[PDB]
């Protein structure tokens, strides 16, 4: 399904609202400011994720690594790049309750792999 | 080159001995005022604007310069002399030094005739200075010159003297302005809220705070308000941004949503934007602002104006108060509206309410300058009404007459003199508490007092999360040190290497990141803002970087390097969020800290070589610091910290804990404070014991000040034979406990001996008691002054006597000399008069208005003074001696919690002895040990017994491996005794051998300020309060003592009606009334005459006596004062 | 009804000066804007004046009986500090009720 | 209590204006098999898809069935709320609503 994001005006650039248009029954994405007027591409409105099943691998960022704090561990090596020092840390993000899971991230500069095991 | 292991416990305290030979025990106090002297009075009088008045003829009459003198002292003949504090404590004067500011004074009519006149130096007040300041005569002055100008050179200083009173500001906590703190209240119409109390860098107005909160869900969404200054209803944020000229949905969220790849954000704003779509451009969006506003304003124009005035003054002034600043303002906005949709969305944490990271510590520095600008501003206030009354008849006038001098100085001194923090007519929105009367009970009390903190939560609150010892206090804050009564928690204690920041520029730093790779805030695309890291400095965003590491390892090294950064300035990289937080503000408690390379300390063995002569190659800490060997860390930099505990922790194991670690502890014992750093062995106590002491460390005798002799304190405690522990800390040599200790090595005996030390009780040694052991002398000082106020009375110092004199008691006058007063060495009891005064009536033309010692005391005056006070007429003072000898109920203690009273003091044959004939000094009962779990008692008693069969003083430093309780009962069996301290004692009654073995030894205990003897109090038909007939308050009053609620409901639950009438009516305010029978109110009776009427009822024959109590009859009259009968119907 | 000289003495300071309690400097307010409010009902006065002495009057009384209400000014004295009205005397704790019976 | 958020793992609103051929392609199977035979008045039909999708964990936890969901939202909205679902067996457990008009 995956989120939907707001889209902007080409004019007066205000956020573009939906409505459907009768005549061809056909989504549109028009702006409530100006008389602009686009073709919808996703024909999706709306989306909550109840389950909140966020993958927080892209929330982590790899300049973490350079945290003197973190943990280090030399037994996950890095699968993209083979460095064998990785930092680890938990979840420590709100809505999470299985907040125990280690995320990893590799140490060597320029590289910044992230997973988990 | 490494300093090894077996050095390091060496090393380590010669740092220490450098930092405090540096810095201090108050280097706070004296740091903040020299920074409010040196800056922040210049700062507040160039910050005022100048004031332009005409009628024309204009004035405008601008401050340029300021001049602050020594201090000095003008008599009645007016001339100036240099005043020392010794002098300003015996004749009650206020050691203060006048300021005196340059003024222009520029006249402009008309034509170009303009001309100049500079007043130089007019003296616009007197600002009390603190002790020992650079402002202090005492400024660098020799032991030798302070023992010349009796004053005593362990005194610390850091106090002020108003009116003869010592004085010490105590630093006030509060929350950190210009951070946005993301809270979340459960009791409350928001789900989130972001706060920013917002204050510019030179302080002129008070803190302007802004929040942007959530409202919680249950229209559709969840919307984003503002609740901006001076408006008393919630505003829409895209509303705030419209007004600030954002008017596009794009620039908005591109001003809030720095990563356009994320829909979570943009749907959690999306109902912020549907509520806000009717308004669209500035205009309109300031008269929304406008009419929501507390004066909205019937014509749209003004309503704009007033809101471009809110969004430019009061919104968010550390972003910018000039104009051209919106673009600023918006991005500071969207900030604040970002943080609070990343903790809504979960991925930020909510703000801590309790970190000392968020809190500032608002020193005597930053308060003094709050009252001055209050005081400047309405000297000015004074000013412009004086000069207009003048310019408005056309006609000059003169600055000097203007300026009204007693506002500066009688606020400060009123300020400083009663504590209320505030201007004198608002006593009650004024916050007390602050500038507390200095402690001088003993030197670890004033070093204490010295270096107290506050938090001015309030003690009527019950939530304990203030109170509790939060992680973040570690190294900042004593963990021990804290008051036991209501004010657990939030009355609190720098630890000994402490130093609060005394502020700093942001300057140099932004040059240097302008110069550096830095790019500005307005000159950057949003779209820039996602990959790049955000530089605050004091809470403002002033740009961003692109690779953060770097740039702080450049900083850092610039920090060391004692370059552009100095060392108290702090830098936090938050990596996670990519912020670097820059702060130099004032009121950051930080610590330092031993930097660490890869895995080695920078503090090479070099540096303790050269610190080791300290005193011949002048290498101090500041080369330490200097050398980028030790850092000054904060509380809000330490969470990006790595600390290793000790080197040990540096060195390579079997299984690496950390491997990254970047500083290092100098000793970890740097985080107890004054009082708790004198407990030995602190770690084998359980914490409340070392709370206990830490308390009743500050009521111990001792000598508080080597300068004794000449003070005339109120009240003063000095131990005839104050001795230093035997077993001893290593943070006492910088307390100076060794110097002025406030207690005695007493071979105690922990055993059960005939009782008399049961339930936190001692048994002393009588015939050690007769050797001066823990006797001491108390010096009292009565003060008078006969006052001439007026030709209607005066008073005088004369020898009253019975023929002239009205309301002269029967005590005798001949102790008096024919000057009034008595001399030094007369035995004086209670009641006695030591001055005697006598005022002009308007028994004939003069009655007796004597001081009679306060009653029963039984001293001897130790000396007389005379002098003059301020205004100048005789004024005197009488200190004197009680030689206060220890007895049954005078209260002890050991420094370990371990209190008691006197039980009994037995003979030296009554005590019990060892096989060499030692009798203990101090017998305490085994049971107070169990519960306790003072364990630092027993091994500081064996400890002290090693120490006194060995020649030296015990090492009780609390983290030290190198001493054990093994290591501490082998040195013991060396000198011929049982290792584990116990030995055979004999019954000293009869002789016999006790069948259990006793645990003896020295061990430290004091004498507490709490003597029976001060405390014991008697009552049987004395004086009465006049409001309310009753028993007065107090011992001093005579008073008696009062029969509560829960003991009128204790003698209920008893039964005894008749004990509980007695108490409540007979021996408190029996009284008797006349009652009208008809209308049972309060009748007038004539009981000589015989002649009883009631007016009301026009009656006199049927009126009856009740025997009340008179709070009753008070209560009935006051009732009849509100229009309420209550009618006492008899029938 | 103003209270005997009992429920509201004027003790006497360490010299002459008679210092007179919160009661008495209260009716002492209430006894002049009286008279202030006689002399303008009975000599030349507008409507707005005497509304404004009436309100200041209901001012004194009601500080008098109670200076503890919502939203208005306590009523002062001299050092700045709020006078003890009738029902601070015995309003709680340290009361007359609670504190003296 | 069990409200149906403690049960839906994701909602959704699409814009469906034909319902034979849907958005979503996984859900072309059940859409028709309940078209095919008119069941509803298909004429008073809303282009406005609501698609909730829950999860099996809570669905068992609870033993609970599309059937009573789908009476329970038909109970408290009428007909005025059409809703329509699959059996229990395949491995994404959604049901479909419309607005009826
Ligand atoms: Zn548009
Ligand atoms: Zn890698
Ligand atoms: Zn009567």
């Amino acid at each position: 399904p995956g989120f939907v994001g707001i889209r902007f005006c080409q004019e007066c650039n205000n956020m573009l609202y939906p409505k459907e248009d009768k005549e061809n029954r056909i989504l549109l994405y028009a702006c409530r400011n100006c008389d602009y007027q686009q073709e919808a591409d996703n024909s999706c409105i709306y989306v909550n994720k109840i389950t909140h099943e966020v993958d927080e691998l892209t929330q982590i960022i790899a300049d973490v690594s350079q945290d003197p704090t973190l943990p280090r561990t030399e037994d996950h090596p890095c699968q993209k790049c083979g460095h064998k020092e990785a930092v680890f840390f938990q979840s420590h993000s709100a809505r999470a309750e299985d907040a125990m899971r280690l995320y990893y991230v590799c140490t060597a500069p320029h590289c910044g792999h992230r997973w988990t095991e | 080159d490494e300093i090894t292991p077996d050095l390091w416990q060496e090393a380590c305290w010669i740092v220490i001995s450098s930092y405090f030979d540096e810095k201090g025990l108050v280097r706070q106090q004296l740091d903040s005022f020299d920074e409010f002297i040196q800056m922040s009075v210049q700062r507040i009088v160039e910050d005022a604007p100048p004031i332009d008045l005409q009628a024309p003829p204009r004035y405008l009459l601008k401050f340029e310069q300021i001049y602050l003198s020594k201090p000095t002292h003008w008599e009645r003949d007016g001339a100036p002399s240099p005043m020392m504090p010794n002098e300003a404590r015996l004749r009650n004067l206020t050691y203060s030094a006048p300021l005196y500011v340059d003024i222009t004074k520029t006249v402009i009519k008309e034509g170009e005739e303009q001309l100049q006149t500079q007043h130089q130096k007019t003296f616009i007040g007197k600002i009390p200075i603190m002790l020992r300041s650079t402002y202090c005569l005492l400024n660098g002055l020799t032991d030798r010159d302070l023992c010349e100008l009796n004053e005593c050179p362990l005194d610390p200083g850091g106090y002020f003297i108003i009116n003869g009173s010592e004085k010490v500001l105590i630093a006030q906590e509060k929350m950190a302005t210009n951070t946005v703190y993301v809270f979340a209240k459960k009791d409350s119409k928001y789900a989130y809220t972001g706060e920013c109390r917002s204050c510019l860098e030179n302080s002129s107005r008070p803190t302007s705070t802004i929040w942007v909160s959530m409202l919680a869900r249950g229209a559709i969404g969840q919307r984003i308000v503002a609740t901006l200054p001076y408006i008393k209803q919630e505003v829409p944020i895209i509303i705030v941004f419209r007004a600030l000229g954002f008017v596009s949905d794009r620039d908005i969220l591109e001003h809030i949503i720095y990563d356009f790849e994320d829909p979570e954000m943009m749907e959690m704003v999306k109902p912020s934007l549907d509520e806000a779509f009717v308004i669209q451009e500035q205009n309109v969006a300031l008269n929304f602002i406008g009419s929501r506003g507390a004066k909205p304003g019937v014509t749209k124009e003004k309503r704009i104006k007033y809101a471009k005035e809110v969004l430019q003054k009061e919104m968010l002034p550390h972003v910018g108060v000039s104009d051209f600043c919106e673009t600023k303002k918006a991005y500071f906005l969207g900030y604040m509206v970002h943080r609070l949709l990343l903790a809504a969305l979960g991925r930020r944490e909510l703000d801590d309410r309790d970190h000392y990271g968020n809190k500032r510590l608002d020193l005597a520095g930053p308060l003094l300058a709050f009252l001055f600008r209050g005081m400047f501003k309405n000297l000015l206030k004074e000013v412009r009404i004086y000069a207009q009354k003048f310019i408005d008849r056309g006609k000059d006038f003169n600055l000097e007459l203007a300026i009204k001098t007693r506002i500066i100085s009688d606020g400060l001194k009123y300020s400083l003199a009663t504590g209320n923090w505030g201007d004198q007519k608002k006593a009650h929105q004024a916050r007390a508490g602050v500038s507390q009367v200095l402690n001088r009970l003993t030197f670890a009390s004033t070093l204490s007092h010295l270096r107290r903190l506050n938090s001015p939560i309030g003690r009527d609150g019950k939530l304990a999360k203030p109170r509790q010892l939060h992680n973040t206090l570690w190294g900042m804050v004593c963990p021990a040190e804290t008051p036991e009564g209501h004010a657990v928690g939030l009355v609190k204690n720098l630890a000994l290497m402490a130093y609060i920041s005394v502020g700093s520029q942001p300057s140099p730093i932004l040059e240097f990141l302008e110069e550096w790779s830095m790019e500005n805030l307005e000159e950057i695309s949003p779209a820039a803002i996602a990959d790049a890291t955000k530089i605050f400095v004091n809470g403002c965003w002033v740009g961003i970087h692109k690779d953060p590491e770097q740039l702080m390892n450049t900083l850092r090294k610039l920090r060391r390097q004692m370059d552009i950064i100095v060392s108290e300035v702090s830098m936090i990289r938050d990596i996670r969020e990519r912020e670097i937080r820059i702060y130099t503000d004032a009121g950051r408690i930080c610590r330092p800290l031993l930097i660490v390379e890869k895995q080695k300390l920078l503090l090479k063995k070099r540096h303790i070589d050269q610190l080791k002569e300290r005193e011949y190659n002048n290498y101090s800490w500041q080369d330490l610091v200097a050398s980028g060997v030790v850092e000054y860390i904060d509380t809000l930099e330490e969470e990006t910290v790595m600390l290793a505990m000790t080197p040990d922790d540096l060195q390579e194991k079997e299984v690496a804990y950390c491997s990254t670690y970047t500083h290092c502890e100098i000793h970890p014992s740097m985080i107890l404070g004054v009082c708790a750093s004198i407990i030995p062995f602190p770690d084998h106590n359980q914490s409340p014991r070392n709370t206990y002491q830490s308390a009743m460390g500050k009521q111990a005798m001792g000598v508080y000040i080597t300068n004794f002799h000449v003070r005339m304190d109120t009240l003063a405690h000095v131990l005839y034979y104050p001795q230093k522990p035997l077993v001893t800390t290593r943070s006492m040599e910088y307390l100076r406990f060794r110097e002025l200790p406030a207690g005695i090595n007493s071979i105690v005996a922990i055993a059960s001996y005939t009782g008399y030390n049961q339930e936190d009780s001692v048994i002393m040694n009588r015939s050690a008691v007769d050797r001066g052991f823990f006797r001491s002398v108390f010096y009292r000082s009565y003060k008078e002054q006969e006052s001439k106020k007026g030709f209607d009375q005066e008073e005088v110092f004369e020898k009253p006597t019975r023929e002239t004199c009205q309301g002269m008691r029967h005590a005798i006058y001949d102790k008096l000399d024919d000057d009034g007063l008595i001399a030094p060495g007369v035995r004086v009891s209670g009641d006695d008069v030591i001055i005697g005064k006598t005022v002009t009536l308007p028994r004939y033309t003069k009655r007796d208005c004597s001081t009679f010692l306060r009653t029963s005391e039984t001293g001897i005056v130790d000396q007389v003074m005379v002098t003059l006070n301020q205004e100048g007429y005789k004024f005197c003072k009488i200190r004197v001696r009680s030689v206060r000898i220890p007895q049954i109920g005078d209260k002890f203690a050991s420094r370990h919690g371990q209190k008691g009273t006197c039980g009994i003091q037995y003979r030296q044959e009554d005590m019990p002895f060892t096989c060499e004939g030692i009798t203990p000094d101090i017998i305490i009962n085994p049971h107070a040990i169990p519960s306790r779990m003072t364990i630092g008692h027993l091994i500081e008693c064996l400890q002290g017994k090693v120490s006194a069969n060995k020649g030296e003083i015990g090492d009780a430093t609390p983290f030290n491996d190198a001493v054990n309780v093994q290591k501490i009962s082998n040195l013991l069996s060396d000198y011929g005794y049982h290792l584990r301290g116990n030995e055979v004692l004999y019954n000293g009654f009869t002789g016999r051998k006790i069948t259990s073995q006793i645990f003896i030894g020295p061990t430290y205990y004091q004498r507490l300020k709490h003597m029976v003897d001060d405390k014991i109090h008697s009552r049987a038909r004395g004086p009465i309060q006049i409001l309310n007939r009753q028993p007065m308050e107090g011992r001093s009053r005579d008073g008696g003592l009062r029969f509560g609620e829960m003991e009128r409901d204790c003698q209920i639950a008893h039964g005894a009606a008749q004990f509980l009438r007695e108490r409540l009516f007979e021996a408190s305010d029996p009284y008797q009334v006349h009652v009208c029978n008809l209308c049972g109110i309060m009748a007038i009776a004539n009981t000589r005459t015989h002649t009883y009427e009631c007016r009301g009822c026009r009656n006199k024959t049927q009126i009856s006596l009740v025997r009340m109590p008179y709070a009753c009859k008070l209560l009935f009259q006051e009732l009849m004062s509100m229009s309420i009968a209550p009618r006492m119907m008899s029938v | 009804p103003v209270p005997p000289l009992s429920v509201r003495p004027a003790v006497v300071m360490q010299g002459s000066a008679r210092n007179q309690d919160d009661l008495t400097h209260k009716l002492a307010d209430i006894v002049k804007i009286n008279n202030q409010l006689r002399r303008n009902e009975q000599n030349g006065a507008a409507a707005h004046v005497i509304a404004e002495d009436v309100k200041l009057l209901q001012f004194h009384v009601a500080t008098m009986v109670d200076n503890e209400l919502p939203g208005l000014p306590r009523a002062m004295q001299k050092s700045g500090r709020p006078l003890k009205s009738l029902k601070q005397r015995l309003k709680g704790k340290e009361g007359r009720v609670r504190g003296n019976l | 209590h069990t409200t149906l958020r403690k049960v839906t793992a994701n909602t959704a609103i699409y814009y469906d204006p034909n319902p034979q051929s849907t958005v979503v392609a996984e859900d072309q199977e059940w859409v028709n098999v309940y078209y095919e035979m008119p069941d509803f008045d298909v004429a008073r039909i809303s282009p406005w898809l609501l698609r909730v999708e829950l999860d099996r964990k809570h669905m068992t936890d609870r033993k609970l069935t599309m059937e009573q969901i789908a009476e329970k939202i038909n109970a408290g909205f009428g007909d005025d709320l059409n809703c329509i679902f699959n059996d229990d067996n395949a491995e994404k457990l959604v049901l479909r609503i419309r607005i009826m008009n």
